[PDB]
């Protein structure tokens, strides 16, 4: 029940027989799978995680210093010396200065004089770098087991059924992971964390408790003191002149200066970066996409052998509509008859009781064996107007329900979608390796292209008419001497034929 | 003022109430009277300003010079910093900006 | 808009004999147009028998 | 140093001598104590730096000012050359240059 | 004979009737006329004389400060004021300066503080412009006289016989002068200063007691404290921040300083400039040619009437040659005779006694009555070998003398200089008003141009045979029926016809 | 150069005796160059006679 | 220090010791106090350096002369040398290159 | 036995009744000379060696100064005159600077002021140069007696016998030397240092008991002092003020500074140089090659006459195989019967005792007459498989081998080291003085070409079927009235035809 | 390699028989190429009897 208040939902269905099946996951999205017997799933990326990066270069904004001292010679004596000039940690300047009687020797020359002092970083930032086998993803599978849908359980702490919520983190080691769902079952997934942010370009910049992305290419580009890339109580430190200012030039002495806080440059500098959070060394990324294939064979229903509901049946509040056309039903169940299959049905009229549309959860259920106990349910009305009828005898209830729309625009849009879902499954779609899988999976990927407006147009499903339909196709198409003819009307046959063949 | 010698060198320690105003010591070569015009001179603290100041003739007046005594060359040193807050006073209003992006 | 709806639900459900309408009533115009105008016809009498 | 007053305000012609030393004098108020740090100070002669240095409370310490009084505000104003040779330091080596043709 | 020693020296001949002629001057050159009956006059220009000259602009190399003053106010107060800031001589400065308890005042904020000080020009430099009517040229005319030929008469001092040498100023105002050589008679001039070096570009720069050119795409460039050219002993000068260095504002100051003498910067930067010479205010060029018009008149001769010289010459040296193929011929005469004409004479041979040349010294005779004297005169030996003879009777003297080079070559280069003459004269040289003066000037000019070629060309100047050749040309050019022979022709036997008629 | 000169300070000294050999050996030749070098060559003799 | 006379010119051999104070000798014209200013002053060694010092007027200035007397013009020498190890100092530090080939 | 273990080795092979022969020898090879009746011979080329190499130019690295005088006159007294100029060994330098009232003079002027000082060169280094006359190479001569070939004997002090190896020192003054190598003979040699290493652009640079070669137009190039070579005490120098460095500008005086060592920048400079070592004064060199002539007329075997071997043979080791395809034997002998010669056999079949392969050592023999003695031999094995059979009656004793390669390949390499010896023997291949040896050179270089070929391709060397086809080859040609076919097949007939009647 | 060298030495011990094989093996060929592989099949047969 995750993957309802979604804006950015698309809807999977793979083939009855078909066990294997791609999808593509976004970070700020929802994928929804579904099938005839299989229990429908939905996957989220909640966030990208970055642990155990290693560290580049370090920057000091705000530094300190001390101990300046300053040594000069008058001509006719050399450069100027100083003891503390061959230490790592004191940095000095030379320069030429005037000299006379008034400064203590006689000849009128310019002099040497040199000044150096001590240099500590009291505050610096960082920057780390990036390695593909340190991201670490986080995917959340929930099951639609027509549960509550109350959001109360907002943490990880209780309030989630092992059996109706799983979490899985898709590590660069090994990306084939086995998912169990307790009495639902156990899939298998694999994926693969490629076409996403490059990261070869990107530097994590830790600074005052806060985080940032930068751009390598500038990253270097700073002009402020930096050291080596090796972890060292204190290292020589490089180009600290930057910030450090000597005066102009004085007859006998030079005293230097410490520039203040830098803060406010580089948050000026940073004002239209990327910004991301971090939990003790670990970091969050919210971008970056994702692909996968999963493996469904032994996931299974729950409640297929329960008996049906000879209570009462009741409207909790009306039902409400989401952005993609899907209607939530919330149902309040009267007596004592334990687990048992809801029995709901859509139709046009109330003496027609002919499904006319499809279910999003399969096969609704009651969870508990309470006297008034309460569920959910999600389901797809048909364009038009519509009756839901739940419950038998004289106590089933019926309610009305109208959706805007046109099938053909619904179908158009599906398919653009599936086309740009395969277009974005560019690498990894097709395996070229043992035979027997490549009919497969053009028929796999002609299928998910195709399907949504397969089971759109082609009338009611009758599984019957089509068939005969394709055949005298594949006859039309058949007896045709003409080029360009023959060829696109066996492949258009075949593929309807294909089509029906796989679940409607 | 404290005097000291370290390596045949000699050392004055001046703190921040010794200033504009001369002080007479004793070297090998005999009694040094010593004035200190350190105009910025500031209180005790880690951070010291260290220079030595030459020896001239009295015959000469003070050119671009804030120390100067009569016997040799005197080093001498005092800190710099305000209210003994250890802290210096880093006025320098560079402002170095950095490239957006 | 109102009644395109009904009328497309109405063909989805029972193609068969919508397109055995449809046939039966291409060959009932004296010309291409006519021929339009009576299949739109009953495409438009399908949903009410009345 | 000498203390006149030219349209209600104090001027203090302070020469070379009188230099990192306090003077007393009188105003309207009653008795005021002035101390002068003037680091730039020259002797007399045309050239005359002169601004203003402000009244401050006790409690907090004198930075990176070298006038200060206790009465009002007070006008310092003091000549700025070089042993009175009737020349200006002009120690500027901006060394700015021309297009040549 | 101030023409002798002369590299670029020309020969300009008139018709014998024609009494105005055309000439042009070069800074660097000479010019040497002569005629049939009048003396043989010598031209030359000395150098082009600029007095008073206009101010345009001023500089200030060397400045000087004084009395500076600074009041600085923080937050809460508004913007600094000054009494002096309304005054012209005073120059300040703005600022913003961080203010804290530490300055004075408790609002934790920036200022705004000014600073400004007097500013006084100890050391200037000065900028004139060159105006047409400004210009005054100085030309000197020598008169060929059989002067001894010392140079011992440097200045203008004595030693200069005034009916010998005379000094001419052209200027702008007049251009119409009248010149007394007292025996020999009168002469016009009418010269126009145009086609001169442009002075619409050019700035005169007086500087330190020294003088420069300097472009006017140059002079408005420089950046510097200037001002116009306005009598007054005080003077408001622009743009003085230039030669001020304010120090970086203190806590509640700001420190100003004077720049120094920049004379280096100054001589550094006019290394390739042009340099000139001064008297007083008046400014000396030596660039610049000049057109003239002479009209010969009232001069005549001086020795005309005069007898012939019955005494002894004699050689005082070897007679020298000069670049142009002319021997100066250096005689003492012994006797006392008085003024008596000089006779000498060109032959080729001893026996012949023939004039072979011509003399460039018309009628040379002796200056003084006294026993042992001496004179000089110049003559053009003709191309080969020749003999000079020199007085009659028995005591009469010869020299052998000879002279390398081709009549037809002399020819052909004075008629190319004649006709790059022509080509300088390109305004003002005809006369389009009243008629009767057209044909008068294309023959002058056609003259100018050819007669060098026609003297060294036709034979032996009989005045005879030229005249039948003409009209045979004359006549076989009219007997022809094809075109572009007869036109030619007649003009080229027109044209030998005028030449004839002229003087050869 | 040194034998040019004198042959043409004679011819421009006496240009009609000189014209008239000139055009007296002009009609003496039997080609266009064979009188070329007939006048050159009365040209060569002008100046001495012997 | 020694002063001797060798063709009718006086040399003055002074050591280290003797660095920054006058001397005064005789001289035909009678005595003569010469001050000496020698800042490079080392001490006895081969390595001597000697430049004649003028006689001045008492009543101008130094101006580019660190030897001085007034009787004549007195030649001064003196060693140039560290710790009289017989090595010169030959800090020139001129690091003259050579081409490869 | 000198030549065993060499990667460059050759072999050189004569006429049977040619006596002289040409070879070459390269400083990093061997050459082998072999003949029917001649003792097996081995030269090689130890070291070159240059000794009284003359002088002539030596630089100063190190120097050091002394006794720096200065003199100073002011404007008014003219240029400045100290005693010392005019000697050689002090550099003095000339000046001008600003004088006034404070340095003892009144006018206000710039005055001239001189300094110098002592040059004293402390170390230095020299430069010889390299006659042809100079040279001289060593050549060591061994002969393949059967000995031990025990490596035990490196040096020259004993162990070699006196009849087994020799030395011969070639000069450049006598190239004729006469080798005596006792009961073997006497043979003579003509060497001819020509084409060697250039030594006309090369000189030979000592430093620091170290020694380099350098380039004469690089030698000269140095910007340091330098004399030439003058035998004395004291050198007078030139271009001396490179490595004394004058300060600036001082009224009084100047004072003078001197370079410090510049071993290092030498040392820098001379990476990329060449190196060798020195004994003395001699050097030695490791670069050049030379051509000789050898006359082999009084050279014998020496165990031609002995009788063969009735004892035992036994081999010591398995035989080695080195990279020219030889094979080293190494022989035991048991019994007392003297010097005998050593009967040993090549053959394919233990049946067959056929010859198939040549022997490099000639005339096998044994030295001592102990009892349990030991021997080697170096012999060439036909290509393929062979057996070498050693002894007599039914104690002789088998061997198997391999050899690898093809015959016609063997054949070809030889024959193109053959053309390029050929080609480096440009100079005194031929003799075109006296007739009857022109035919005998081309005869003899055309078997050195050749019969390494011919003893390889045609057959067992039968001698008697070769003439048979050489006579059947010029008939053929002979009878053959089209051009381009009767030459070349008589040239190739009457080469055969000679290669068949020289030594096979 | 193995064979080749074999062959090759057994031609050069013993040429005149080989040639004298060749030269009858050569005439009983009826096509160029037919005659070079009966060549080179006496070659091959060369060293082993047999
Ligand atoms: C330094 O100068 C003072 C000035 O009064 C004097 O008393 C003292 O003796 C001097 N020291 C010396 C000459 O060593
Ligand atoms: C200024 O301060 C001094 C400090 O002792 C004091 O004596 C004087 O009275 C003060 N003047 C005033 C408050 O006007
Ligand atoms: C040098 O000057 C001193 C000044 O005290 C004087 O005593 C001495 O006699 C002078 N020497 C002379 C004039 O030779």
């Amino acid at each position: 029940i995750r993957c309802i208040g979604i804006g950015n939902r698309d809807f999977i269905e793979g083939m009855s027989g078909g066990t294997w099946v791609d999808i593509v996951l976004e970070h700020g999205g929802c994928v929804t799978v579904m099938s005839n017997n299989k229990p429908t799933l939905d996957f989220e990326l909640v966030t990208t995680t970055a642990s155990n990066m290693a560290e580049v270069r370090s920057y000091c904004y705000e530094a300190n210093i001390s101990e300046m001292a300053s040594d000069s010679r008058c001509p006719t004596q050399g450069e100027a010396y100083l003891d503390k000039m061959a230490d790592s940690q004191f940095v000095c300047k030379r320069g030429y200065v005037d000299r006379g009687w008034g400064n203590g020797c006689g000849l009128f020359g310019k002099g040497s004089i040199v000044t150096c002092a001590k240099f500590t970083c009291v505050k610096k930032l960082t920057g780390k770098s990036i390695q593909p086998e340190n991201l670490e993803y986080r995917v959340l599978v929930s099951v639609h087991a027509s549960q509550h849908g109350g959001m109360i359980n907002n943490d990880t702490n209780h309030q989630h059924d092992k059996e109706n919520r799983a979490r899985i983190d898709i590590t660069a080691s090994a990306p084939r992971v086995e998912v169990e769902l307790g009495s639902f079952g156990s899939i298998s997934m694999e994926c693969e964390p490629r076409s996403g942010l490059n990261f070869g370009d990107l530097y994590y910049l830790t600074m005052n408790n806060k985080h940032w992305l930068v751009n390598r290419d500038w990253f270097h580009d700073l002009s402020l003191p930096w050291h080596t890339g090796a972890t060292s109580n204190n290292h020589h430190w490089n180009n600290k002149e930057a910030l450090v200012e000597f005066r102009e030039a004085h007859a006998k002495k030079q005293t230097a200066v410490v520039l203040g806080s830098q803060e406010g440059a580089v948050h000026a500098a940073l004002a239209g970066a990327l910004e991301a959070e971090s939990d003790g060394h670990k970091a969050t990324i919210y971008s970056g996409h994702l692909k996968c294939r999963l493996k469904l064979d032994k996931l299974r229903l729950k409640g297929m052998s329960y008996a049906l509901c000879t209570g009462a049946f009741t409207f909790a509040r009306t039902p409400s509509e989401t952005i993609h056309g899907t209607a939530t039903v919330e149902l309040q169940y009267a007596g004592e008859d334990g687990p048992c299959k809801v029995p709901i049905v859509i139709t046009s009229d109330t003496n027609s009781m002919a499904s006319t549309g499809r279910l999003i959860t399969a096969n609704p259920v009651v969870t508990e064996s309470g006297a008034n106990s309460k569920m959910m349910v999600e389901i797809d009305p048909p364009f038009g107007d519509s009756y839901i009828i739940v419950g038998t005898g004289t106590t089933k209830i019926t309610h009305h329900w109208h959706r805007a729309g046109s099938s053909i625009g619904r179908a158009f849009e599906a398919t653009m979608r599936g086309a740009k879902r395969m277009a974005v499954l560019g690498d990894t779609a097709w395996d070229f390796g043992s035979v027997g899988g490549m009919f497969n999976s053009v028929g796999k990927f002609v299928h998910q292209v195709f399907g949504s407006a397969f089971k759109a147009l082609f009338g009611g499903m009758s599984w019957f008419t089509q068939l005969l339909i394709g055949f005298l196709l594949i006859w039309m198409g058949l007896n045709a001497r003409g080029g360009t003819v023959a060829m696109s009307f066996m492949g258009i046959g075949a593929m309807l034929i294909f089509l029906a063949t796989s679940v409607s | 003022v404290e005097v000291t010698k370290k390596g045949d060198t000699y050392y004055m320690f001046a703190d921040k109430k010794d200033a504009g105003k001369v002080v007479t010591f004793e070297t090998e070569s005999g009694p040094n009277r010593c004035s200190i015009q350190a105009m910025d001179i500031g209180h005790m603290c880690p951070a010291t300003m260290s220079y030595e100041c030459p020896v001239l003739e009295p015959q000469y007046e003070p050119e671009d010079v804030d120390c100067w005594c009569n016997s040799t060359a005197a080093w001498i040193v005092y800190g710099t910093c305000t209210h003994k807050t250890t802290g210096e006073t880093r006025r320098s209003r560079r402002s170095i900006t950095l490239p957006s992006h």
